[PDB]
């Protein structure tokens, strides 16, 4: 004899539901009701007194009736875990969008869960090459670490998580998760069809990657909670299978954003720029279960998108501290054609340190931080009086950032279609050999150009002939 | 000859730099009304909010 | 009189209406008033229901009665409502009598999920010679038009529409592209002058236009591209292609964050409330090309962006951008010099259109995307040397940039195109004066379209370019230039 | 009777309304049946606000709230050295229960007009930059200031890892214990850091109060409260603690939140009306004793986070209002090479000279006056101007010793061997010295004192101030060295 309620209340994705009995559901409990089409899942957010708690919808509320029974599953969403998830397609909610038949997993996990204690964490320092020239060099990415890709509309990042996902993925022996949120459906599709395209999911044997999406067609309450579910399948992978695990978000801000939706009809005093009061907590519970346990290793990479290009809105603002690299997407860097539109001076590295590195790497790559910085810090100059008015020593200095700067661009191989360019792929080593020689200043008679697009250091040497005659 | 050459290098150098130095006075003209309503707006807001209650 | 049925307005102020009982109303439910004027239910509250007016208040009393109607928000969708102007609501306001209608869509439906789709590859024809070389659009693709005031926004997507005639005239059901031209804000002259334009140029018999302008409740305004969307999606879910054009979603910006306000939601960024993103994502989702396991169909989505002052970093510029596939940028700058289209290359993009080129426009463009990027690179710090290197590239571009200027109302085939951009790349203009480019256009295609009718009508057929037809083209081109 | 136990009458967001309670205190621990515990911020006449140190998921309308008796508290104690804690003190590096010699309220009363003393003792963190312009005295409040990845946790940490100098020794007035508050900071950070803290043998004497990211909020709100209290033991009874408060930006923040969500109506920036005293009652706290009541010591070192390098901005102006000065760190800086960033011309050390062992502020002269010189200078020299001789010498000088100042992680330097670089630079004796060769320069001449004139740095250590003898030999030490 299961626990019924009525809807006493309606407003966008926010529904207030009265329980005649004194036993009422507890705070995150999924709840049911019937629809013409399938079901309405609501999850309870608080309770209101006068026996009635306030939800939030998980879907369009259109058709809902001040009446309506309620139906309360007794536990949190849950999704299924396991093996039998790799190479499906999963809601929110668990469902499969795939329309190959159910995921018939053994298990069913809630997507609310503690996250691990302080005597849980596993601290490494481990290089991850992405084989990405700016990252490897200048901002490099941790195995078990956490990595967001911050910028604004336009700039790379989804691009930028393609070729993450292409050059480390394929090969990487652990399991991967990809949680789209509030993003492009035609992305997913267009992933979807990739990774069956690469032999990565394989829908006739095995697979590598499991997928959730919660795009932005979806209500704020689906896509304040996809993350959540793409993460409790990344969770059981590293927990109950030992497994390294490649989370991709894309986006994470659009989870925060997805809150403060609701936040209001919640009955929230809005904080700085509309936001709800929680923006820090709410990440905190998300992001501080993505981490490398004892048990278990979670190497993950973030889209963090940037509103309005305000790196100190509250939102990004709030992320940077949840990672361990961050890199930094620039227009100003994209609108020159640089790309990846890394900044190489705003993005940042925990293991951008000697010990973890190599001192010779350390060396070459503070140098060219010194490079790039000195060349940052005469712009208006530069821009006004040009180069004529500067001193042969920063005329030189300079002349060698400009260099540098278009050294750090790289053909990728996802973005073939808009380079023109076959999409190189150039290791720490190689990165690490080649810097560090334009720095002795051995490739100053080169025109700039030639840096420009390339790999390591002969492709440079390749162009250079090329162009002269 | 090299002071005249000079003399005509420098109405150049400073023609140049008027016409660049305008240019940034378009991007930091647009910024500040810009950066001006955003103040004003935030304000605005911080006393809507303090105005419910 | 029910209460379960009926109610009794508690309240009417600020567009909203406070109506007691409605106990069997739905979410989202459309009602009419005494007045005859239609509302929405918001907000459903235990012992009232907040309603959304879809027109002035002063057309609700307090006392009064209102009826449900058991439908929620939606239109009348069909191949009936073409050459038709409706309203928001569906309402024919061409005064050309009742709607004919297949049916009622819902203005908020759910977009075609990761598995109903297919990437784009079908050609959108604008007809312009800067859209179709440097940002082609693909049937399914979402590019959005982005500019300041008064900078040939619309005009680029009423060229568009004016370039359909060419196939919507055929046998062939699958290259045909009906309209819908979304006016959103907009002065109801303009929308009166904009039919006629598209009547003359006998466009409207395959457009639909729906407007919610100026004057109109703030709610009709931000309805009136979802109920287009709908009008367009079956089209998309009939195996047909429609293109959408959302005329402009700024002001439909404006009149929710109106409507949030009024409503007392938190306002956020530039006063808009928190889910203004959510707005137009929800939008401009409903734009796909459908896998032909669902019958193929295809919407397209060119929305309209005004920025202020060039300003793309912009709240609601950005949200957009985070859309759609793309941005097709005209400047301010460019316009008021005679560069119209004022397509600014490097600051535009086609994020998928890419396999939807047609071929021939490909191969006589090749990297002309990239080339023209970078003439802007020596013409903006040439203004420092006389070098015969870097002239014949500040002599390509300058031609090239001659090249593209277009006139209004004189979309292009692609046959009309290709020779062109052939007669550009390949450098045929460097001795011809820059005054005269314009006259080269109009004299060449003549000598093309009387002697050279037999290469023209080759690039048609196929879309591509042999290499007879190439080694031909440069024939014709040297044969005309020396006289 | 309702009034040692009350019923929730509505809850979320971590906050509980509760009914009854009749008799609760103002800023009392509740427990909830569930388990949960929380704290009374509002009492109104038909209810009471509680906010929850935990989640709310198992909270239900109904539930019954129990009186602790008590204003909110910690344990206290030297018994809490080389432990992890929560915001209540409560053991999470899972090593068993903390030994208590009491129990300080969370909200302590700050020593008053009365029971103090000027500042005149050297909190010695070993980094050049910091001793030789910046120096931090005993019972000072120091702010670090920057935007985010400028070093600030460096600066405050190379302190600590500094400290096991005195530490070790059986002299209790000279060791220093340290805190260090972990606020709105990730568990793999706080882990990472005593892992550090280990590595160097210096979690020993430390303690860290770390109230994280997942936590909630007013456990965040709490954490530098409770980590003062412990901090405060050590002043409390004649020994000296250095308290780190990482960071007090995400405090402020929690404390926002939590007040948002009992729907105090807001203030600037929505924070509350009150989060200047938020923060000037904490750090009031941060003392140096009179004699009478045994000399201890609470020094702070705040950190507050910027964006985008405004310190114009609202809470860093509350703490700037605070604090004894501040050290400014700066990416543009940073990037530059001077490591730590420190704004030299902005950076202050109100104590001043005060707190400085006189070694080093005998070798340091004018020097942060000179360094003033040396700035505006490269300023005349940017408009394209060779100049004369005296405005270049100093154009010479100026360049080694910023170079003389960058410094190493977790590379703290002891006075005697500061003092010698130091002299080195001031006098003249690095200007031979092509610019790219001053850090070799540095190791090199240590290692020389130390095998050769190890009777200086022994002398310096422990005369602490320099006789003209020390002047005469050291002069004669660095020009012999100078010539390899
Ligand atoms: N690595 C790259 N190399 C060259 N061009 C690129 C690269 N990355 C992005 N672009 C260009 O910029 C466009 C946008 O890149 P994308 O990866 O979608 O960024 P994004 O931040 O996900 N966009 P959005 O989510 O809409 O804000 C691409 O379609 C390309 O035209
Ligand atoms: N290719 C073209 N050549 C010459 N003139 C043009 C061209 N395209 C548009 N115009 C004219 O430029 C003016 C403004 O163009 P329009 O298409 O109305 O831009 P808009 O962005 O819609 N301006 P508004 O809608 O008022 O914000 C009109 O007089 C157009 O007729
Ligand atoms: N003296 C130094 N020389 C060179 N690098 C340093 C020095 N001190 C710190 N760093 C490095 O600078 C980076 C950021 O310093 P950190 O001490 O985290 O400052 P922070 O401002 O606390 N950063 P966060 O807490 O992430 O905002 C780390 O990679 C440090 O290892
Ligand atoms: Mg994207
Ligand atoms: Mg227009
Ligand atoms: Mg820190």
């Amino acid at each position: 004899t299961p626990i019924t309620g009525k809807v006493t209340a309606v407003i966008g994705a926010i529904v207030d539901v009265h329980f005649e009995q004194s036993e009422l559901p507890a705070i995150l409990n999924a709840l049911e009701i019937k629809t013409p089409q399938g079901k309405l899942v609501l999850e309870v957010a608080q309770h209101l007194g006068e026996n009635t708690v306030r939800t939030i919808a998980m879907d369009g509320t259109e058709g809902l009736v001040r009446g309506e029974k309620v139906l309360d599953t007794g536990g949190p969403i849950s999704v299924p875990v396991g093996r039998e998830t790799l190479g499906r397609i999963i809601n929110v909610i668990g469902e499969p969008i795939d329309e190959r038949g159910p995921i018939k997993s053994k298990l069913r996990k809630p997507i609310h869960a503690d996250p691990p204690s302080f005597a849980e964490q596993s601290t490494s320092a481990e290089i991850l090459e992405t084989g990405i020239k700016v990252v490897d060099l200048l901002a490099p990415y941790a195995r078990g670490g956490k990595i967001g890709l911050f910028g604004g509309a336009g700039v790379g990042k989804t691009v930028f998580i393609q070729e993450l996902i292409n050059n480390i993925a394929k090969a990487h022996g652990g399991f991967s998760v990809f949680t789209g949120v509030g993003e492009r459906t035609r992305e997913g599709n267009d992933l979807y069809r990739e990774m069956k395209e690469t032999g990565v999911i394989n829908l006739e044997g095995e697979s590598k990657v499991a997928l959730v999406f919660g795009q932005m067609n979806e209500p704020p309450g689906a896509r304040a909670r996809v993350a959540l579910t793409g993460l409790t399948i990344a969770e059981y992978f590293r927990d109950e299978e030992g497994q390294d695990v490649l989370l991709f978000i894309d986006n994470i801000f659009r989870f925060t954003q997805a809150g403060s939706e609701v936040s209001a009809l919640l009955g929230r005093i809005p904080s700085a720029f509309g936001y709800q009061p929680t923006l820090a907590t709410d990440m905190g519970l998300l992001q501080e279960r993505i981490t490398t346990t004892k048990k278990g290793s979670v190497t993950s990479v973030q889209a963090v998108y940037v509103p309005a290009d305000d790196l100190t809105d509250p939102a990004p603002a709030t992320t940077f501290a949840h990672l361990d690299a961050t890199t930094v997407l620039s227009r100003g860097i994209s609108e020159l054609g640089i790309y990846p539109a890394v900044d190489p001076l705003d993005s940042k590295s925990r293991l951008l340190d000697a010990a973890v590195v190599g001192q010779e790497h350390y060396d070459v790559a503070s140098k060219v931080q010194e490079t790039l910085q000195t060349y940052k810090s005469l712009q208006d100059i530069i821009a006004i009086l040009g180069m004529d008015e500067l001193s042969e020593q920063d005329k030189l200095t300079v002349e060698r950032a400009r260099k540098i700067q278009r050294f750090l661009s790289q053909p990728f191989a996802v973005a073939e279609v808009f380079t023109g360019i076959p999409g190189k792929l150039v290791r720490l080593k190689d990165t690490v050999a080649s810097f560090k020689a334009v720095l002795e200043g051995k490739y100053d008679n080169i025109p700039e150009h030639a840096f420009y697009m390339v790999g390591g250091i002969e492709d440079v040497v390749a162009k250079a002939e090329k162009l002269a005659a | 000859q090299g002071y005249a050459a000079e003399i005509s290098a420098r109405r150049n150098a400073m023609d140049n730099a008027s016409k660049n130095a305008g240019d940034m006075i378009n991007r930091y003209s647009i910024l500040y009304n810009r950066t001006r309503q955003a103040v004003i707006t935030n304000e605005l807001v911080d006393i809507i909010t303090g105005a419910s209650s | 009189a029910n209460l379960n049925e009926t109610g009794r307005v508690l309240a009417v102020g600020d567009g909203i209406a406070r109506v007691f009982g409605l106990n069997n109303i739905q979410a989202e439910e459309l009602v009419e008033f005494s007045s005859g004027v239609k509302g929405m239910a918001l907000n459903l509250e235990p012992g009232q229901v907040g309603i959304v007016l879809f027109g002035s208040d002063r057309l609700v009393k307090e006392g009064e009665l209102v009826k449900r109607t058991g439908n929620i928000v939606d239109v009348p969708v069909g191949p009936g409502l073409l050459g038709r102007v409706v309203d928001a609501l569906g309402n024919p306001i061409d005064g050309k009598g009742p709607i004919d209608a297949a049916g009622r869509s819902r203005a908020q439906v759910k977009a075609p999920g990761i598995l109903p789709r297919r990437s784009v590859h079908e050609p959108v024809q604008t007809g312009l010679k800067a859209v179709d070389a440097l940002v082609p659009i693909g049937r399914g693709q979402r590019e959005l038009i982005i500019g300041d005031r008064q900078t040939g926004k619309t005009a680029v997507a009423l060229d568009t529409i004016l370039n359909q005639k060419r196939w919507n005239n055929g046998s062939d059901e699958s290259k045909k592209l009906y309209c819908v031209y979304v006016a959103v804000g907009q002065k109801r002259s303009t929308v009166a002058q904009l039919v006629q334009t598209l009547e003359q140029h006998d466009a409207m018999k395959y457009s639909i236009i729906v407007a919610a302008t100026a004057s109109e409740a703030a709610p009709l305004q931000y309805l009136a591209p979802f109920t287009a969307a709908s009008i367009g999606e079956w089209f998309r879910d009939n195996g047909k292609h429609a293109l959408i054009v959302y005329d402009d979603l700024s002001k439909q910006a404006v009149a929710y964050r109106q409507l949030s306000l009024l409503l007392r939601r938190p306002p956020g960024r530039e006063a808009y409330p928190g889910d203004v993103f959510y707005l137009h994502s929800r939008l401009l989702e409903r734009a796909a090309k459908l896998s032909e396991k669902e019958g193929s169909g295809s919407l397209t989505a060119l929305p309209v962006i005004e920025t202020q002052g060039g300003d793309v970093s912009a709240y609601i510029p950005t949200n957009v951008i985070s859309i759609t596939d793309g941005q097709i940028f005209l400047e301010a700058e460019l316009f008021y010099k005679g560069i119209r289209p004022a397509i600014n290359v490097g600051l535009s993009v086609s994020r998928v259109g890419s396999a939807a080129q047609v071929k021939a426009l490909k191969q006589v463009a090749g990297s002309l995307k990239l080339f023209l990027a970078q003439y802007r690179e020596v013409a903006a710090f040439a203004q420092s040397d006389l070098d015969a290197s870097t002239k014949q590239t500040l002599v390509r571009g300058e031609r090239l940039t001659q090249l593209l200027k277009q006139n209004q109302y004189s979309p292009l085939a692609t046959e009309e195109q290709v020779p062109l951009i052939y007669a550009g790349v390949n450098g045929h203009l460097d001795g011809i004066e820059l005054s005269r480019i314009g006259e080269f256009e109009s004299s060449f295609l003549s000598y093309l379209k009387s002697n050279h009718n037999e290469l023209l009508t080759e690039i048609r057929e196929k879309g591509e370019l042999s290499k007879e037809l190439l080694a031909s083209l440069k024939s014709a081109t040297e044969s005309f230039v020396a006289t």
